[PDB]
């Protein structure tokens, strides 16, 4: 049945951080995306 | 910061907003 729910703003996710610390990444990627606009 | 005028509120919170922004 139906619901109503408080909205999630996203997933709770967090940042090793620490004063030595860093993230530099492995392998690269390439994902498409799309942007739909109007002319007329 | 009635005669068939109706106020609404939006659909953020002046809370959850400010939730967003501390990310
Ligand atoms: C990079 O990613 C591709 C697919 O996502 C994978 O096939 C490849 O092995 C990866 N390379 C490394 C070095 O992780």
């Amino acid at each position: 049945s139906i619901i109503a729910y408080t909205m999630s703003l996203g997933a709770e996710n967090s940042v090793a951080y620490s004063n030595n610390s860093i993230a530099i990444p492995t392998n690269f990627t390439i994902s498409v995306t799309t942007e739909i606009l109007p002319v007329s | 910061l009635f005669n068939g005028l109706t106020v609404l509120p939006p659909l953020l919170t002046d809370e959850m907003i400010a939730q967003y922004t501390s990310a």
